[PDB]
């Protein structure tokens, strides 16, 4: 069966570099149309750019024309997609498809650009000049609602716990730079102790605060 | 390039209902139109190509069709899995554009934002921002308004699962500065399931 | 499913057409059919003809066939159909090529070419539809291409014993070739470098090396070498290159480097691997296999 | 703006009525008007809501199965149409109209009210 | 130009 593997996907400075590959098996590099997209968060999905290793075909969107660059190996059966100048707003989730020259017929449908049947898994990039740092929780004291709210904690994720009705929020990336997201709870007023857990791997950051 | 509109832009249905979704291209495109399903976090699955071509192994109730530039999608009945980002993508020309994804949401009653206010904390103040925090909770639909009474960011979580409802939290932040030089703070939240909008205030 | 159309300048001539790819079979050759549409009222002449011609443009004809679509003088289960839909004023034709006609090809700036045209005798009255002849690939695999050699020479008392081969014979389009190489250096003079390539032969003669590869790997006198070497010959870098041998294309489409012609007029191309040793009087070995396209499945 | 009402009366027990809104000086497909009921006891209690075009109805879980709302831009006018009707059904049911155009619920102008009494 | 029609 037909495979395309990401890789390549991780933090880089604004004005830095990456290098994306897509590894395929099950059919050659060069019978085959190769994409590169990408999905913002909170967006919609976003066509990259696009090779034809056989006849030695590439075209960019505007957004991307110039601070990329694709290219293929047909020794490896491998494609590159070499990623200069990067921005936060390049900050998403990157995929790799292809589109099979095959099925005319007889040979190859050289301007069909047709759809993309095969997509691989979709590895995150991100683009921002912040260091890592832990989370500060703070409490939200008071059918009464209680919460926690833990702000300003670099890079996601941050997981949030407590000791039915919690509802944690997706993190916002504040304008400074780092994370906030905030954790609730709704609770009967008649029993108003209640811990909330908050823990960070990428800084090794365990906090437990106290409401009530 | 070729802009693809899609309408709706999101829409609200239930199991068995027949669903349908339009795409548009601003220009002559000659049945290059492929329909993807993107559900939350994972990849996009090819539904349709040739904006009329089922693809293998997708379901028989996926649909398209073509009347000009007006391309089709349609559901025979919807069931639960058929709830996800539909999106159209013309490849014919270069550079390939997608439309705008349609979120096929769930249907349920109306229901209204439980409001509720916190100010910020005394820990909090020490390091020298203050954070005031308005929760909506369990409304349907989505759309609801909140107004901040003396710099917001909402976040409402993913429609539930026992209910379909959507929460949310404005949090407003200030510096300790600007925080303690009024005294009385609210949240007012208008819904369309709120004859008039409930204003949560506290003092400072 | 789907019907390729020609309509005639005045409108009244109509050529209809299901495919536009027939395969040359080794054995046999698959039938061009098809239906002219014809107002009687704009038939004059009485007498329409069909011609399924094959041309040598550089002009040349290897095959005329004429056949009286009207007045008639079997159809095709397609034919039936679209005379159906159509009507009744369509009337069909049809032509059986014969083997050892060429294949469809062309040299990149010619060639062999196909053309079926109708015409109303007793430049309005005149349609020509273009066509292909073009073959899969070999269904099995032939043996395994070897090549050995042994050049000596006064000074050494040793043979320096070259050998090449390949991991098999059928080398679709766009599919990287094997190239295993070993050398036995028993001499004095030092093997300075290997060159190997991939080479096509299409005689009307040239030799343009679509594919090339060259290491500066040294044997040191009295010793081995073994090593695997890879060559995709694809048309990325082949652009440059008049007079290749390019498959046949309908209008203008992109195609393929042209295929093996397996067996005669036309043009014969073939593909060939070689190995290269130059020593510091550079020996040499080559190889045949075959560059095509599959047959769907 | 100046929306009206119009329907209403005395219905008995489990029958069925027909109220209708009309607007003037501004269009319905734009907006987004929602029917309101008001009892004694818990004014001014949602009953339904239909948006713009064909894009949804959308019914409070006491009016559900029992009542429809059908939007009319040609005549620029609605219909809510009760079924089923309850002892418990008796208010004066408003219409209001939605000045935002995404579903926000900002009610501006609602008119008068008509009693509908069971 | 080859134009293009169904059956």
């Amino acid at each position: 069966e037909v495979q395309l593997v990401e890789s390549g996907g991780g933090l880089v400075q604004p004005g830095g570099s990456l290098r994306l590959s897509c590894a395929a098996s099950g059919f050659n590099v060069s019978s085959s149309y190769i994409h590169w997209v990408r999905q913002a968060p909170g967006k919609g999905l976003e066509w990259v750019a696009s090779i034809s290793s056989y006849y030695g075909y590439t075209y960019y969107a505007d957004s991307v024309k110039g601070r990329f660059t694709i290219s293929a190996d047909t020794s490896k059966n491998t494609a590159y997609l070499q990623m200069n100048s990067l921005r936060a707003e390049d900050t998403a989730v990157y995929y790799c498809a292809r589109k099979s020259m095959y099925h005319r017929g007889w040979g190859w449908l050289s301007w069909v650009y047709g759809a993309m049947d095969y997509w691989g898994q979709g590895t995150l990039v991100t683009v921002s000049s912040a260091s890592t740092k832990g989370p500060s929780v703070f409490p939200l004291a008071p059918t009464a609602a209680l919460g926690c709210l833990v702000k300003d904690y670099f890079p996601e994720p941050v997981t949030v716990s407590w000791n039915s009705g919690v509802h944690t929020f997706p993190a916002v990336l504040q304008s400074s730079g780092l994370y906030s997201l905030s954790s609730v709870v709704t609770v009967p007023s008649s029993s108003l102790t209640y811990i909330c857990n908050v823990n960070h791997k990428p800084s090794n950051t365990k906090v437990d605060k106290k409401v009530e | 390039d070729i802009q693809m509109t899609q309408s709706p832009s999101s829409l609200s249905a239930s199991v068995g209902d027949r669903v349908t979704i339009t795409c548009r291209a601003s220009q002559s495109v000659s049945s290059a139109v492929a329909w993807y399903q993107q559900k939350p976090g994972k990849a996009p699955k090819l539904l349709i190509y040739s904006a009329s071509s089922l693809y293998s192994g997708v379901p028989s109730r996926f649909s398209g069709s073509r009347s000009g530039t007006d391309f089709t999608l349609t559901i025979s009945s919807l069931q639960p899995e058929d709830f996800a980002t539909y999106y159209c993508q013309q490849s014919y020309y270069y550079p390939i554009t997608f439309g705008q994804g349609t979120k096929v949401e769930i249907k349920r009653t109306v229901a209204a934002p439980s409001v509720f206010i916190f100010p910020p904390s005394d820990s909090q103040l020490k390091s020298g921002t203050a954070s005031v925090v308005c929760l909506l909770n369990n409304f349907y639909p989505r759309e609801a308004k909140v107004q901040w009474k003396v710099n917001s960011q909402e976040s409402v979580t993913e429609q539930d699962s026992k209910d379909s409802t959507y929460s949310l939290s404005s949090t407003l932040t200030l510096s300790k500065a600007d925080y303690e030089k009024h005294k009385v703070y609210a949240c007012e939240v208008t819904h369309q399931g709120l004859s008039s909008p409930v204003t949560k205030s506290f003092n400072r | 499913t789907r019907v390729f159309k020609k309509a005639s300048p005045n409108g009244k001539l109509t050529v209809y057409l299901g495919k536009r790819d027939f395969v040359d079979h080794i054995d046999l050759v698959e039938p061009v059919d098809g239906v002219v549409l014809v107002d009687p009222e704009y038939l004059k002449e009485r007498r329409v003809y069909v011609t399924l011609t094959c041309a040598f443009r550089y002009r040349k004809d290897l095959f005329v066939a004429n056949v009286q679509s009207f007045p008639p003088a079997p159809l095709t289960r397609l034919q039936e159909r679209l005379i159906k839909k159509l009507g009744e004023h369509a009337y069909p034709f049809t032509f059986e090529i014969p083997p050892n006609l060429p294949c469809s090809v062309t040299l990149q700036p010619c060639g062999v070419d196909y053309e079926v045209k109708a015409f109303c005798a007793e430049k309005r009255n005149s349609v020509r539809l273009v066509i292909r002849k073009v073959q899969y690939a070999p269904e099995r695999p032939g043996p395994q291409p070897t090549a050995e050699t042994t050049r000596q020479f006064l000074m050494s008392d040793k043979p320096l014993h070259l050998e090449a081969s390949l991991d098999k014979e059928i080398y679709y389009h766009g599919e990287p070739i094997s190239v295993n190489v070993h050398v036995t250096n028993n001499t004095n003079k030092t093997v300075k470098k290997i060159k190997i390539s991939v080479r096509q032969y299409a005689d009307i003669q040239y030799k343009c090396p679509v594919a090339m590869e060259e290491a500066d790997d040294t044997v040191a006198p009295s010793s081995t070498f073994c090593k695997v070497y890879t060559l995709t010959p694809f048309l990325a870098n082949n652009r440059e290159k008049r007079g290749l041998a390019l498959d046949g294309k309908l209008k203008h489409e992109d195609t393929n480097l042209a295929s093996s012609t397996l067996l005669i007029l036309g043009i014969i191309v073939s593909y060939k691997v070689k190995v290269k040793l130059v020593v510091s009087s550079d020996v040499a070995v080559e190889l045949p296999f075959t560059l095509m396209h599959p047959k769907p499945k | 703006v100046q929306l009206q009402e119009s329907g209403g009366g005395l219905v008995q027990p489990g029958g069925s009525l027909r109220l209708s809104c009309a607007a003037s000086g501004r269009t319905i497909s734009r907006y987004a008007m929602s029917w309101f009921r008001q009892a004694p006891g818990k004014e001014r209690e949602f009953v339904a809501v239909a948006r713009r075009s064909g894009d949804g109805a959308f019914y409070a879980d006491s009016v559900q199965g029992r009542f429809t709302v059908s939007r009319d831009d040609a005549k620029n006018t609605v219909y809510l149409q009760m079924n089923s009707l309850k002892p418990e059904d008796t208010a004066v049911y408003y219409c209001a109209i939605d000045s935002d155009t995404f579903y926000s619920g900002s009610y501006d102008y609602w008119g008068q009210g008509t009693q509908v009494t069971v | 130009e080859t134009e293009y029609s169904a059956l």
